[PDB]
């Protein structure tokens, strides 16, 4: 948004997250052995999904992959889920020990209220497209205002992910998630989880390439699997 | 337990909670209009359940029933769950405005760990008889045999009569309603939600009737009295 | 933990 | 203490 400072021929070029093929290429480039078995190409889609297309964390991955095996690579695939970005923070061409140290700052500059919204998007599902109202449950203040915050939030460090149609929906990636995991107040995780089961049942009392229908928001139980893990995290 | 200090002729008389009938007698005793409609004897069995047979809070209750109507009596019955004992705290023959000032003391003297166990018995269902393992889930301890929970829940009933032990059919304790709603508006709003979730973990592994071991995995039977705490700790 | 012990 | 430093 700093470009709004300039009244001019402002032109823009966005560096997206490294697409899955470009990720293969980055691995190939420095001598990392490419898959065969299905749960190895899957292990690598696990890494690429986790490091939601991210140069720096990919490099930290290689640098921390010691023997080079897919096996010890999956070791890391665990470490990333049960230790967040701090599991793979390493000496890298990046000025930063870990992408989390960077995102820290990225999180500091934020409008106090946006700092709140972001702080809350933990208790969501990562790598999932979800409606504005479905977000209105955890986000502070017609709740379109949520969209204004979530837009500012992707605009200011590319922390979210907007997708206009089929329906105005947003989405949170994985690096940007495990940032928030081991970083937001351990309580506030469980508080956001509960505040969600609350408005969900609230909506309950009013009565793949497919978005979640308004007949079915009432059960976020679809993501119970990951939701159960988040719950296993906060309250211990 | 102070009696274990004395080596001598020791004899005991336990002042139990006012039985459902004696409360009627007590009501009649201080000019209380006796029910007619069904949802009036129900209003008063609601009071007797809520104030789990307790002279003092019952007296505070009359003293606070102002117009005398069963109506304002159900008003108080409401006032008690969503404002706690403070909805009926009054100038009473009791040295205390409300029973919370008493249990205060009863809770300070308590073994630190017992203070903890007690602090957690909030996240239960009140006026329900429930197993030791069903307690082992929420109650703290510094392996595989949890009788230590029972030892604590016993000290806890012996020492201010905060719980309620009941040997058979199966070794079970129980928390009453006043002794619960004490803890409601008094323990850390967090520790409640933490006990509810910390319960929802063990909650899966692999009427005048106790809950069977084929069915512990779903405490959802008591969903009502759990939806009220989840609603509570989110305010 | 215990709102002034009660 | 929501978040960390910050």
């Amino acid at each position: 948004e700093i470009s709004n400072a300039a009244s001019q021929t402002c032109e823009f070029i966005e560096v997206t997250s490294l697409e899955i093929d470009e990720c293969y290429d980055f691995l190939e480039a420095y001598g990392m052995p490419m898959p065969v078995g299905e749960k190895e190409e899957d292990v690598l889609n696990k890494t690429i999904e986790l490091s939601s297309g991210n140069p720096a964390t990919l490099m930290m991955f290689f640098k921390s992959c010691e023997p080079k095996t897919f096996e010890k690579m999956a070791q890391l695939n665990n470490k990333l889920e049960s230790r967040g970005l701090v599991g793979v923070e390493c000496i890298t061409p990046y000025s930063y020990k870990s992408l989390a140290m960077a995102l820290q700052r990225c999180v500091e500059v934020l409008s106090d209220e946006d700092r709140s919204a972001l702080a809350f998007a933990v208790v969501m599902p990562p790598g999932v497209d979800i409606p504005v109202k479905l977000w209105s449950c955890v986000i502070p203040v017609l709740d379109d205002e949520v969209a204004d915050r979530l837009k500012r939030l992707s605009k200011r460090g590319a922390l979210l992910s907007g997708k206009r149609m089929p329906v105005l929906t947003f989405k949170i990636d994985h690096i940007i998630h495990m940032f928030l995991k081991h970083v937001v107040d351990a309580q506030t995780i469980a508080n956001g989880i509960s505040i969600l089961e609350q408005r969900l049942l609230e909506i309950g009392n009013n009565n793949e390439t497919v978005i979640r229908p308004e007949d079915f928001p009432k059960f976020m139980q679809l993501h119970q699997k990951f939701y159960d893990s988040l719950k296993n995290f906060a309250c211990c | 337990e102070i009696s274990n200090a004395a080596s001598q002729t020791c004899e005991f008389i336990e002042v139990t909670s006012l039985e459902i009938d004696e409360c009627y007698d007590f009501l009649e005793a201080y000019g209380m209009p006796m029910p007619v409609g069904e949802k009036e004897e129900d209003v008063l069995n609601k009071t007797i359940e809520l104030s789990s047979g307790n002279p003092a809070t019952l007296m505070m209750f009359f003293k606070s029933c102002e117009p005398k109507t069963f109506e304002k009596m159900a008003q108080l019955n409401n006032k008690l769950e969503s404002r706690g004992l403070v909805g009926v705290e009054c100038i009473t023959p009791y040295s205390y405005k409300s029973l919370a000032m008493a249990l205060q003391r009863c809770v300070e003297v308590l073994s630190d760990e017992d203070r903890s166990a007690l602090a957690f018995a909030v996240v239960m269902p009140p006026g329900v008889d429930i197993p030791v393992k069903l307690w082992s889930c929420v109650i703290p301890v510094d392996e595989q045999l949890d009788d230590e929970v029972a030892d604590r829940l016993k000290r806890l009933s012996k020492r201010g009569a905060l719980l309620s032990g009941k040997r058979m059919p199966v070794l079970t304790f129980k928390i009453d309603h006043i002794i619960h709603m004490f803890l409601k508006h008094v323990v850390d709003a967090q520790t409640i939600a933490n006990g509810i979730s910390i319960l929802e973990q063990r909650l899966l592994e692999i009427e005048t009737v106790i809950r069977p071991e084929d069915f512990p995995k779903f405490m959802q039977l008591h969903q009502k009295f759990y939806d009220s705490l989840k609603n509570f700790a989110c305010c | 933990m215990f709102n002034f012990l009660g």
